[PDB]
């Protein structure tokens, strides 16, 4: 609402950078302050609380309070893709917590050695669908929807094969129509390899 | 535990002038526990609708309350404050005097 | 060592007019402050009820909801007859008795979806797509893709199982589903996830891959008129085995 | 001059009737500005001074929630303390708390307080340093250990030195017409014999604010506190205060005595003296 | 302004 104001985001921050989240409250009598982290589909989880001016650090997280300007900040040091989430600011306005609407943070993974490509996968079952997978592209490559309601294309998501110390971006596209082919499936690619017999 | 016996003063908000409106007060202080009976009497008759301040206390935790009601003093009516408390063996009556 | 808070049920899908009963339990503190908040998408949790150890403190008045605390560490949110408006993510929280810094933690939340018409409910069809040889050869890795399609309402919990045990490494599941037909208000949804393993692990026919999707739907006794089997809460899955080149 | 803000809380358990009676009252200097009574129909923090009614509904709502939270904590305490003092469920017991601010003539923080009492005696208090606890006995030790593990003093340090003064300053400004005023005492003196050769001269100080005031007699230089029994300062009821001192003396001469009054509202200390 | 922190059960 307007009692606790936070930019909505999405706020992008490169991996390894410091993410700074800001909050402004209007209730003069607010005596304690809190930060929560909320992942998609999850309940919020407490990050910190503070009841005094200045900074309060807990690991990579640093909360800052300035009552004069009724401003509360949160700095996240060494941002990682795993901290992508919505950060909620809350003010204690008398026996309870009142919340801002949060600012959504997206931390883009740093892909060391990319090799963008589009592959076509078939299913182990007999399905009328065929799936195209755009993977291993740089984190600066944005994927968009198709100019065709018959095809579907997901947003990019990051996977970590902890065993190879290897991170990786993906995007899936599919359509039950014969026409649909992996060569034309995407829009604004970055010169990936398009394999075929 | 500590119980403390109350101190009592009965008086008027303003200088008593025969025939002019005023308030009859009875200030009880320095007592504990807080349960206490205070009545304002008119010719030894309990005055109805008597109001009192919000319970509060001092550094030594002892309580104080002000009881009051509007009234009009005269040369023949007698006003007094009847106070009872667990620390007293008997209810105590303090009579109102135009002076003091 | 152990201050806990749990709520139940985790997810509910019910028709307009049905009753509601959400539960919240705490452990490791006594006489706590208990709170019910509701959160709408894109927004911060909004307070419903704030109860002290001996009764309600907030003078707040939700339209069609009521709270109760039949035990020190047990808190309940009810409704005799749900309104569409009542859809949301219900969150329970606690704080130490008094006014301090102890606690202020939320339970896992109860997602409630109230529906107008139940005939719009469909479980997801699930299909797994096996890696392409071109990927295996260009890189030395194999990516499987699981596709949960045609479901409504918009929540499912996808999960990957390799040889009986659930896996997390190399897994990337879309955070939110996409509307299969964006223009329709009652469009069905889709979701995808990828599971990436080394070409060696895929090429072993000994390895069994399974995509599992928990869906939350109607209850056995919900009113139903359609021809098809009732779309109750169920797990839908698809499987694939490793292939020798 | 100096000013202060104080909150007083009293909870009395009435085993048999129902929940405990809880009454909270807030003061700025000698002026009550808010109250809360668990038995009133209101069930809200209510104003007792015009200048506080200017605060919006957000403020009132917040104060109401906090005060009720205070009440319920005192309820839990009453049950805990019986246990600590191994007392039964039968008798009535009392819990009191008080905290607040003191600021100087410059409105800067001078000292803070946070004290707690059980059955009329000190149970635990926060010391002048705002970091140490004075626990009266063994039961109070249990409490001081739990309040130390949770850093209660540190929290109170933030409230007493920051919030309490910030709001004390705010209230002094918003209610300047009332709080920063100074009502000089109106005085008069009566006299009438009690017998032949006996007469009590009585001096008065009425309608004065603040309450701090000195009313002493003098034949000449006192040198020490005189035997004149002075009545305890009392509230008029209209926000002002009153106090009188009396002396019995030989009827004949009466110019031997002179009533002296000293108050902040008076630049020069008064010196009354008349023979009715 | 009541204390909104530092108030706990004994």
């Amino acid at each position: 609402k307007q009692e606790v104001e936070q930019n909505s985001g999405p706020l992008s921050v490169p991996e390894g950078a410091i993410a700074s989240l800001n909050c402004t409250y209007s209730f003069l009598g607010s005596q304690s302050f809190f930060w929560y982290r909320q992942y998609s589909g999850k309940s919020p989880e407490l990050i910190m609380f503070t009841y005094r001016e200045g900074d309060k650090e807990d690991g990579r997280f640093t909360a800052q309070l300035n009552k004069a300007s009724q401003h509360v900040s949160l700095l996240i040091r060494d941002s990682q893709p795993s901290d992508s989430a919505t950060y909620l600011c809350a003010v204690n306005d008398g026996g309870r917590l009142t919340f801002g609407d949060g600012t959504t943070l997206t931390v883009k993974p740093n892909i060391q050695n990319p090799d963008p490509a589009v592959y076509q996968l078939r299913d182990s079952k007999s399905s009328d669908k065929s799936v195209c997978l755009f993977t291993d592209f740089d984190s600066q490559t944005n994927v968009s929807q198709s100019k065709d309601s018959d095809v579907y294309i997901t947003d990019k998501c990051v996977l970590d094969m902890r065993s190879m110390d290897f991170k990786s971006n993906s995007a899936v596209a599919w359509s039950n129509k014969s026409d649909f082919a992996c060569a034309n499936a995407f829009n604004n690619s970055i010169i990936p390899e398009d394999t075929f017999f | 535990m500590i119980q403390r016996t109350p101190k009592i003063q009965v008086y008027s908000r303003h200088p008593a002038e025969n025939g002019k409106s005023n308030f009859l007060n009875c200030y009880v202080s320095g007592f504990h526990p807080s349960d206490i009976e205070v009545d304002l009497l008119k010719n030894g008759e309990r005055i109805e609708k008597v109001e009192h301040s919000d319970l509060s206390f001092s550094k030594d935790w002892s309580f104080y309350l002000l009881y009051y009601t509007e009234f009009t003093p005269t040369e023949k009516d007698e006003y007094a404050c009847r106070v009872n408390h667990v620390t007293l063996s008997q209810p105590k009556i303090v009579k109102w005097d135009r002076d003091m | 060592m152990s201050q806990t808070i749990h709520q139940w049920p985790a997810t509910l899908v019910q028709p307009v007019g049905s009753p509601l009963s959400l539960e919240c339990t705490v452990e490791g503190t006594s006489n706590p402050n208990l709170y019910w908040y509701r959160q709408a998408a894109g927004r911060g949790p909004q307070l419903l009820f704030y109860w002290g150890p001996f009764g309600q403190i907030s003078s707040e008045v939700p339209q069609n909801l009521s709270a109760s605390r039949p035990q020190d560490r047990q808190f309940i949110l009810s409704s005799k007859k749900l309104l569409l408006s009542d859809s949301g993510f219900y969150l329970c929280a606690w704080s130490e008795t008094g006014l301090g810094m102890g606690g202020w933690q939320f339970g896992e939340g109860s997602r409630l979806t109230v529906l107008e018409d139940l005939k719009n409910v469909f479980p997801p069809e699930v299909a797994v797509f096996e890696p392409s040889e071109a990927e295996i050869s260009h890189t030395q890795k194999a990516t499987l893709v699981c596709l949960a399609t045609g479901f409504y309402p918009d929540h499912v919990e996808l999960s990957w199982w390799v040889n009986g045990k659930e896996v997390h490494s190399g897994v990337c599941t879309d955070p939110q589903p996409l509307k299969e037909q964006p223009a329709l208000n009652d469009s069905r949804y889709a979701l995808s996830s990828r599971l990436r393993v080394s070409a060696t692990f895929w090429q072993d026919p000994r390895n069994h891959f399974r995509c599992q999707v928990q869906f939350y739907g109607l209850s056995e006794n919900d009113e139903w008129t359609q021809d098809r089997a009732k779309p109750v809460t169920q797990i839908v899955s698809a499987e694939a085995w490793g292939r020798a080149d | 001059g100096s000013h202060s803000m104080r909150y007083f809380f009293t909870s009395v358990s009435r085993p048999g009737r129902g929940e405990p009676r809880f009454i909270a009252v807030g003061y700025v200097d000698d002026t009550q500005f808010v109250r809360f009574d668990s038995d009133a129909a209101s069930q809200r923090m209510e104003p007792r001074a015009p200048w506080i009614e200017q605060e919006g509904p957000e403020y009132w709502d917040g104060e109401t929630r906090k005060v009720k939270a205070h009440s319920q904590t005192h309820r839990v305490d009453l049950g805990t303390l019986r246990g600590y003092y191994n007392q039964s469920e039968a008798g009535s017991h009392t819990v009191q708390r008080m905290y607040g601010c003191d600021v100087g003539s410059d409105w800067r923080f001078l000292r803070g307080y946070h004290q707690y009492a059980y059955d009329g005696k000190d149970y635990i208090a926060l010391k002048e340093d705002l970091r140490s606890w004075t626990a009266a006995d063994m039961a109070a030790q249990t409490t001081k250990h739990k309040w130390e593990a949770a850093h209660v003093a540190e929290q109170l340090r933030a409230y007493l030195e920051g919030t309490c003064v910030e709001w004390l300053r705010r209230y002094l400004e918003n209610g300047k017409e009332t709080l920063q005023r100074t009502d000089a005492p109106k005085t008069h003196m009566t006299h009438h014999a009690v017998s032949d050769h006996e007469a009590t001269l009585r001096c008065w100080a009425l309608s004065f604010y603040p309450a701090e005031i000195t009313l002493t007699w003098q034949r000449d230089g006192e040198d020490q506190t005189q035997d004149t029994e002075l009545v305890e300062t009392r509230p008029a009821g209209d926000g002002t205060f009153q106090k009188w001192a009396a002396v019995v003396v030989p009827s004949g001469q009466e110019q031997r005595y002179t009533c002296h009054v000293q108050h902040e509202g008076l630049p020069k200390p008064l010196t009354l003296r008349w023979e009715p | 302004e009541l204390a909104g922190i530092g108030i706990l059960t004994v």
